């Protein structure tokens, strides 16, 4: 058989794209809707918004991290 | 009045507290709706 490391890296990065991508989409849609309803609190929610993305980003980064652990 | 009381008790600290409900500071213009009879012979009512 050929190298399964390429398939592993591809699957890890692709799923890290799938999951946090939809998470960020939902987060941004909700934050945009809330800002459009009550702008007077926007700063608070946008702070929380970034926090959410950070966690999702970390998850995606986590996949990329282990992808590198399979790359070399 | 009851529905308005319930609605006003529901909403607190909104974006400028609505539009007609807005407690707009620095009052500079006041409009007055005075209602008076169409005809005389009322007595002191119109004068009051």
């Amino acid at each position: 058989m050929e190298g399964l490391n390429l398939v592993a890296t591809a699957l890890a990065v692709g799923l890290g794209a799938i999951g946090p991508g939809v998470g960020i989409g939902i987060i941004v849609s909700g934050a945009v809707q809330a800002i459009g309803r009550n702008p007077e609190i926007e700063n608070r929610v946008v702070t929380y918004m970034f926090i959410g993305i950070a966690f999702t980003e970390a998850l995606a980064i986590f996949g990329l991290v282990i992808a590198f652990l399979i790359g070399f | 009045r009851e529905v308005m009381a319930n609605l006003t008790a529901r909403v607190v600290g909104a974006a400028r507290r609505g539009t007609l409900l807005e407690k707009r500071e620095t009052v500079k213009s006041v409009a007055l709706l005075v209602v008076t009879p169409d005809r005389g012979l009322c007595g002191s009512l119109v004068a009051n």
